[PDB]
């Protein structure tokens, strides 16, 4: 099966140009249409346009035609979405996808994989890495055989941070909350996990925080208070 | 452009119930030669790209459970989920690939209605590392509750707080259909050390009465 892998999250200042990359596995663009879909908060999914790299043709929706350009690097089978004159309103998750249309020449590839999404944040605020603080378990965070512990990921910009526990070994009981924008302009979130209260003296618990826009990696042991 | 109008915008249905989602196109998406409808249904779960469920109005993709069924033709389409299960929580989108521009419906949010579950309330004092800087965050966690509606109020030495806390709520859990909620009270270290009792008061349909969790600094 073909897989699409997009470039990482990105913050760009207003008025700048933005490029999102979409690497198509399989070594060929074949007859695919590479489409781009925007998911902005509160506006669902909107098709921006698509490129048929084998024919060097692209088409767009009226909403984006005058400020979007599609390209393809055939030496790397990578398609690129280029946004011009970015505005705050362009802060969105951008997906690439193999999605063609009947009226254009699909090659039969109306359905294909989707990429994982690229969060583009349009802001004048500068990139800032997280502070990671423990949420220590205690008598106030146990309920019988269940104890809760966590990590407070604070003062970062932009989104997103990723949080794993024990380097991905702990998944059951994990809740990572949506980030909230603080009065400061920076984001804060917490990640919590409920574990057996009997394991608290035996098992070590590490939250692994990744903030790629600042290339900050923090592993914090969470100990009982 | 072909405009897709989806119905409903939001849906809450119990486990084992049938969910019905509808889409109306402003123009037919039917190709007269083969009588194929160029219409698809997608499912988007939290944190993931949309996943194709149904192509050609009624063709189920591999790996999609048989509970998922698509129907209709021309301008009117329906997605039927039989015997809803916890992992069906998602936003569902219709899509037309007949004519450019490709268009999507606006999305239907599907919530699972389960039995009322009271939150387990947990509280966390600020870390001393955080206190080594000039700030102190106090976190109240409401874990694994249903329904989503809950009220969290902060009291510091019995004085109600306003404007210095923020809430975040998870998406509905795909296994137990519960929510979790964090309320964070943020104070300067200076203000945190002036007071002794930090209390989170939680009111929720599943609680015998307003429960309050606190700690003494």
């Amino acid at each position: 099966q073909v897989q699409l892998v997009q470039s990482g999250a990105e913050v760009k200042k207003p008025g700048s140009s933005v490029k999102v990359a979409c690497k198509v596995s399989g070594g060929t663009f074949s007859s695919y249409t590479i489409s781009w879909v925007r998911q902005a908060p509160g506006q669902g999914l909107e098709w921006m346009g698509g490129i048929i790299p084998s024919f060097g043709v692209g088409h767009y929706s009226q909403k984006f035609r005058d400020r979007v350009t599609l390209t393809a690097d055939k030496s790397t089978t990578t398609a690129f979405l280029e946004l011009s004159s970015v505005r705050s309103e362009d802060t969105a998750l951008y997906y690439c996808a193999i999605l063609g249309t009947f009226n254009w020449k699909s090659g039969g590839n109306y359905f294909g994989p989707w990429g994982q999404g690229t969060l583009v944040t349009v802001s004048s605020a500068s990139t800032k890495g997280p502070s990671v603080f423990p949420l220590a378990p205690s008598s106030k965070s146990t309920s019988g055989g269940t104890a809760a512990l966590g990590c407070l990921v604070k003062d970062y910009f932009p989104e997103p941070v990723t949080v794993s526990w024990n380097s991905g070994a702990l998944t059951s009981g994990v809740h990572t909350f949506p980030a909230v924008l603080q009065s400061s302009g920076l984001y804060s979130l917490s990640s919590v996990v409920t574990v057996p209260s009997s394991s608290l003296g035996t098992q070590t618990y590490i939250c692994n925080v990744n903030h790629k826009p600042s290339n900050t990696k923090v592993d914090k042991k969470v100990e009982p208070k | 452009d072909i405009v897709l109008t989806q119905s409903p915008d939001s849906l809450a249905a119990s486990l084992g119930e049938r969910a019905t989602i509808s889409c109306k196109s402003s123009h037919s998406v039917l190709y007269s030669s083969n009588n194929k409808d160029f219409f698809a249904w997608y499912q988007q779960k939290p944190g993931q790209p949309p996943k194709l469920l149904i192509s050609w109005a009624s063709t189920r993709e591999s790996g999609v459970p048989v509970r998922f069924n698509g129907g209709g033709s021309g301008t009117h389409f329906t997605l039927t989920i039989s015997s809803l299960q916890a992992e069906d929580v998602a936003v569902y989108y219709c899509q037309q690939y007949f004519s450019s521009p490709i268009t999507f419906g606006q999305g239907t949010r599907l919530e699972i209605k389960r039995t009322v579950a009271a939150p387990s309330v947990f509280i966390f004092p600020p870390s001393d590392e955080q206190l080594k800087s000039g700030t102190a965050s106090v976190v109240c966690l409401l874990n694994n509750f249903y329904p989503r509606e809950a009220k969290v109020q902060w009291k510091v030495d019995n004085a109600l707080q306003s404007g210095n806390s923020q809430e975040s709520v998870t998406e509905q859990d795909s296994k137990d259909s519960t929510y979790s909620l964090s309320s964070t009270l943020t104070l300067s270290k200076a203000d945190y050390e002036k007071h002794k009792v930090y209390a989170c008061e939680v009111t929720h349909q599943g609680l015998s009465s307003p429960v309050t969790k606190s700690f003494n600094r």
